[PDB]
């Protein structure tokens, strides 16, 4: 029953994955942009810090 | 039975695709067009390591941004002092083909593995001073691809057997095992909460497994080729995946789909590593063109290019504080940029 | 300068001394990659080259130089990913059951896959057609004919520049030369000279087994030093 | 008198040699400096050779212009000194780099497996710098060459009595360590290479290697040794009067043939070899 | 982990003696060795230091010429040869291991030592030499230095050693960073000039002498030492 076994396993996996909530992309992008802008100053790679801090 | 199950699986896949398309109100570009430009990020080499013997094939940043672990294909781990450039520790491995290495969050343990199919965790703060074999755990029927520490007693690992596993250091056995993928798992990435972690394999898909239960809460199925690197966003709501198709993709756990595809026509060489900064704006990825690129996670524009190395870049990593970025290539030379 | 920093620098210098002592041997060594399916006689080869571990390293000294052969027979079937790490090695020894005609197709497929690899494009692939006595006995018995699997075998003429060994039956010679010609055709395809195949008929008891590795790696390194130093 | 022939021969031969040498060495150096493939000892040696050849070439058109206007030096005496110094110091550095490459690719071939005392990154630069400094400190003496102004014209780049007592001393030296010893080294190394190549007892690679080695031998034996022998036989017996009408002609023609080595060398050593012909196409079709 | 010293005893003026120290339980070559003397009824005093692989050796300005340190790595042993012993040389010598790297704890294990009887560096000065206190209360030992130990790198080169009756000095702090095997009761604070060792809750095992040491420069100098009794 290996064939039907893995078939039902993947079926249940897709089922339990579909039940997970999925919000629109706008809110996710806004949250990502906000989190990025929040730590902008704490990113020496993004904001070149003076030689005194390196 | 088999036909009915296949039809049901196809219907569920179509339903998931329709649901993901319905939530695709717009792409990340439309929203990241108003943000100011990031400009050019010209990083210069501050340190130059010349200790490795063979091709550097792994690296990681521990809790302390000063120590840097790096593994070479000759079975040698080296913990360098990023500031003074000195060699803090040197560990000869019993396995020559090592492809993964990580620094525990406590600064006392370091994991490694590869084609030996045996994950070896050594201790650095042993009373005897010299490096000792703390836990040489086995059980995976495949080469080890990546290792990540969750605490001072548990460690997650991915092997070529298509199944990842969380092992216990004290017990030396699988604390839990996850169902096998369609291909070999090649990379791992822990979330800031340490409760969930996303992993990709040769198959064009990435699964978000949970440390509490062995079940992938989400399964993204969006890639042209075999994924070779994966990194988690500093916040834990998104993650970047890079494959050999020279194109990165930033998926989101809340939206459960790809946000932006970082790609360029002049880039044809596959990708080997992906990493973010402490903020997440700068997405760093090493390509098989003997160099690394740094794009804008939001604008997706080319912010910087690192062409200091001379061979195919193998791995790269940003410090926990973001002061510098280490990059290990097959030229036996690891370079720190800032 | 702090004293702790000086002690750390001294420890780093000692570690560098040890790393150079190890790199001497590393550079002076020669890494070899042994590949072959389950039917292939790679195990018998390893047993003969005596001059859950997914990797098996075997060190053997020939003509006063070491060789570290790496056998991988305890991993998944597909090997398109973990094969990349074996670049820059001295040579690749592919094993094939030249007697079992059934598995010959899969052996040729695997050889073509390993040859046309993008990462191993510049790595030579030595070939040892092990199990020659079994192939000879089979082709002499006449119960199993290569024509049943390969139609070209029916319209294939014996090479004129061949070198039949003493005591070999014409059928055995023709079969082995057809196999070698097929392998050379699969190799030269998209070869471009950067990498060339080295076929050698290896028996099951021939003690001169590592000598073949030596003679092949010698020519490989010769061509590698003629190319890299701009002499060819 | 051969000056009538020199005034007509130098301007065109040196001009065409400069043209070809620049056209070659510019791209050669542009390709060597590329970080595309790697940095190896052979790469450093070839880069030093190309730099020496380019320096020798840059000082070539000055002498052509001088001889074009009837042996009149319009630049300063310091320019004459620097040119006379850079010509020969660069020629000898090029010869030494060719010998270094010969011994390198001889040790690489005759000892492929064992004795890997060929590969290096810093030792190559160290040896190149040592050779440069030694040859420079040795040839420094030539800087004393006077303007030798006579009447309204200046005899720069020309032999005079004041320049005899020195040439009679440092000439034979250059013949032994500059021409004889490097020639014998090249011959021995490449004969051993040919022996190793023909060692096969029972090939599309070896034949090309065979043709690469002998052409360089015939181009080196017919450009430097004749030039050195001619300049030696001309300087060993140089008395006030006529130049014998024959030794000077041979000397000028062999000097031109040797200056043509600046255009033979780059090609012979890099443009033919496969590894550099790939880096070349990479540098070309990059951006 | 053990460091067994031997060779002590009585020596006449002008004589010589080879004090030996056998190390076990760790890589002797990986740890640099320090010979430190302690005079009777007095504090500690650094004598000599030998780095790993014998690549560097240092001695105190007062002991140069007479004492010579060496290490046999094949046998994991240390030797100190003293010649022209003076009357003041009467003291107990201890061999200490120290490995130097980021996150390390130099001088983490002190050997038992051996007693040998006869017949401009930075100076550490402590305010009080003895402080009476009973179990349950907290203690705050102060320490003063003539030169700021705060190096340009930011590391506080301050070491605290607790010597108990019959035992050797035990490392408490190597840089506020608590040492290994020591409870969290001990803590360190202060600036590069003044230093403070704070014990929140006293115990019967805390009685002993606390010595301070600076490690900014190779030539070391221990303080007077503060005594805590029942
Ligand atoms: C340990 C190794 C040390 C390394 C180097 C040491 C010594 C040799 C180096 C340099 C000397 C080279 C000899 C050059 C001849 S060149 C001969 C002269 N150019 C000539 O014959 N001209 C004929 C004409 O115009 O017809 C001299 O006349 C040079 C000056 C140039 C000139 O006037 O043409």
């Amino acid at each position: 029953t290996a064939s039907i076994a893995q078939a039902r396993k993947l079926v249940e996996q897709l089922k339990m994955e579909a039940n997970i909530d999925r919000i629109k992309v706008s809110k996710a992008a806004a949250d990502l942009m906000a989190y990025c802008e929040a730590h902008a100053k704490e990113d020496p790679l993004l904001t070149p810090v003076p030689a005194s801090e390196n | 039975e088999l036909d009915q199950l296949r039809q049901e699986a196809e219907q569920l896949k179509n339903q998931i695709r329709d649901a993901r398309k319905a939530c695709a109100d717009a792409t990340l570009s439309q929203i990241t067009n108003n943000i100011d430009p990031v400009g050019r990020i010209q990083m210069r080499t501050r340190r130059t390591l010349r200790g490795h013997l063979a091709k550097i094939y792994a690296m990681h940043w521990g809790t302390d941004s000063r120590l840097l672990v790096s593994a070479s294909q000759d079975g040698k781990l080296i913990i360098w002092d990023s500031y003074t450039t000195n060699k803090v520790h040197a560990i000869p491995l019993r396995s020559s083909w090592v492809m993964t290495c990580a620094y525990a969050p406590s600064g006392n343990y370091v994991a490694c593995g590869g084609l030996d199919n045996i994950c070896s965790i050594y201790n650095l703060k042993t009373r005897e001073g010299n490096v000792r074999v703390s836990r040489e755990l086995a059980g995976h029927t495949g080469y080890l691809s990546c290792c990540r520490f969750l605490d001072d007693n548990q460690i997650v690992t991915s092997s070529g057997d298509t199944t990842c596993a969380l092992w216990d250091i004290e017990t030396g056995q699988q604390t839990t095992t996850f169902t096998g993928h369609t291909g070999d798992v090649m990379s791992l990435s822990l979330a800031p909460d340490t409760r969930l972690f996303v992993s990709g394999a040769c198959d064009a898909s990435a699964k978000l497994w949970d440390v509490r239960e062995g079940m992938c809460r989400q399964t993204f199925t969006g890639h042209e080729s075999d994924i070779n690197a994966i990194c988690f966003f500093p916040n834990g709501n998104a993650f970047a995946t890079g494959s050999d198709d020279a194109t990165c993709r930033l998926f989101d756990l809340r939206a459960d789909q790809e946000l932006m595809t970082y790609s360029h026509d002049n880039i044809i060489c596959g990708i080997t590593s992906v990493s973010f900064s402490k903020s997440g704006r700068l997405l760093l990825a090493g390509y098989d063109d003997f160099n690394c690129n740094v794009w804008d996670a939001l604008k997706a524009d080319r912010a910087g290019v690192l062409a200091g190395h001379d061979n195919r870049v193998s791995c790269l990593g940003v410090t926990d504080d973001g002061m510098a970025v280490a990059t290990g290539s097959w030229d036996s030379f690891l370079k720190i940029w800032n | 300068l702090s004293a702790e920093d000086k002690a750390a620098v001294e420890r780093s210098k000692m570690i560098e001394k040890q790393l150079q002592k190890d790199k001497q041997v590393y550079r002076r060594t020669l890494r070899l990659l042994l590949l072959g399916a389950d039917n292939s006689g790679k195990s018998t080869i390893v047993k003969q080259m005596r001059i859950t571990s997914g990797i098996f390293e075997t060190k053997f000294q020939v003509d006063k130089v070491n060789f570290h052969m790496f056998d991988v027979g305890a991993q998944r079937d597909e090997r398109r990913k973990w094969i990349q790490c074996f670049n820059d090695v001295t040579a690749i020894i592919f094993v094939v059951d030249s007697s079992d005609y059934n598995r010959l197709q899969e052996a040729l497929n695997d050889f073509k896959s390993i040859w046309n690899n993008r990462w191993l494009r510049t790595i030579s692939v030595i070939l040892f057609l092990n199990k020659q006595d079994l192939l000879a006995e089979k082709v002499l018995a006449g119960k199993s004919k290569i024509e049943d699997y390969f139609p070209e075998f029916a319209r294939y003429t014996t090479p004129e520049d061949a070198t039949p060994e003493p005591g070999e039956d014409p059928r055995v010679t023709r079969a082995k030369y057809f196999i070698r010609k097929e392998f050379v055709d699969i190799s030269t395809a998209s070869g471009d000279g950067r990498h060339i195949c080295y076929p050698h008929f290896t028996c099951s008891v021939d003690t001169e087994n590592a000598r073949r590795i030596f003679n092949d790696c010698k020519d490989i390194i010769l061509q590698m030093n003629l190319r890299e130093y701009n002499l060819v | 008198t051969i000056e009538n022939f020199k005034r007509e021969f130098f301007p065109i031969v040196y001009l065409i040699i400069f043209f070809w040498g620049v056209l070659g060495n510019g791209l050669s150096i542009y390709v060597f400096l590329q970080p595309y493939k790697k940095s190896t000892s052979v790469n450093v040696f070839m880069l030093n050779l190309a730099i020496s050849d380019l320096l020798f070439i840059s000082t070539l058109p000055f002498r052509a212009d001088y001889y074009l206007r009837g042996s009149n030096w319009i630049f300063g005496d310091l320019a004459c000194r620097i040119m006379s110094y850079s010509l020969y110091v660069n020629m000898y550095s090029s010869i030494y780099f060719l010998t270094v490459l010969s011994v390198v690719r001889f040790l690489a071939m005759v000892h492929p497996f064992r004795l890997l005392h060929v590969t290096s990154i810093r030792s190559a630069w160290i040896l190149c710098g040592i050779i440069w400094i030694l040859i420079m400190a040795s040839s420094i003496m030539l800087l004393d060459s006077g303007s030798e102004q006579n009447g309204s014209v200046t005899s720069c780049l020309e032999l005079n009595l004041y320049k005899i007592a020195k040439l009679q001393t440092m000439n034979y030296i250059a013949l032994v360590v500059g021409c004889l010893l490097p020639f014998f080294t090249l011959s021995i190394c490449y004969l051993l290479i040919i022996r190793v190549l023909l060692k096969v007892e029972v090939r599309v690679s070896h034949r090309k290697a065979l043709t690469t080695i002998i052409i360089t031998l015939i181009i080196f034996f017919l450009c430097f040794l004749p030039y050195h022998t001619l300049r030696t036989v001309h300087l060993t017996t140089w008395k006030v009067g006529l130049c014998k009408d024959r030794l000077h002609k041979a000397l000028v023609i062999t000097l031109a043939l040797a200056a043509a080595n600046a255009c033979f060398n780059p090609l012979l050593y890099y443009f033919a070899g496969e590894n550099f012909k790939d880096r070349l196409k990479s540098a070309l079709r990059k951006g | 982990v053990q460091l067994v010293e031997s060779g002590g005893g009585l020596v006449q003026p002008g004589g010589s003696r080879k004090l030996s120290c056998s190390a076990s339980g760790f890589a002797f070559s990986s740890f640099g060795m320090h010979w430190v003397r302690q005079a009777p009824e007095k504090g500690l005093e650094w004598v000599a230091y030998i780095s790993s692989g014998s690549g560097t050796i240092y001695y105190a300005d007062t002991v140069k010429g007479r004492f010579t340190i060496s290490r046999d790595d094949p046998k994991n042993t240390l030797f100190l040869q003293m010649t022209s012993l003076r009357s003041e040389d009467t003291a107990m010598y201890y061999c200490v291991r120290s490995i130097y790297y980021y996150g390390s704890s130099p001088f983490d294990f002190w050997g038992q030592g051996t007693t040998l009887t006869v017949s401009a560096d930075i100076v550490m000065t402590q305010a009080t030499s003895s402080v009476p206190v009973t179990p349950g209360e907290s203690v705050s030992i102060s320490c003063r230095s003539s030169k700021s130990l705060l190096h340009s790198n930011g590391n506080t080169y301050l070491y605290w050693f607790l010597q108990r009756p019959g035992q050797s000095p035990q490392l408490l702090i190597y840089r506020s960073n608590l040492a290994s095997g020591v409870p969290d009761r001990f803590s360190g604070s202060g600036s590069g000039t003044a230093f403070t060792l704070t014990i929140s809750r006293l115990e019967a095992e805390d009685v002993g002498v606390y010595y301070c040491m600076q490690h900014l420069e190779y030539p070391l100098t221990f303080g007077a030492g503060t005594k805590l009794e029942l």
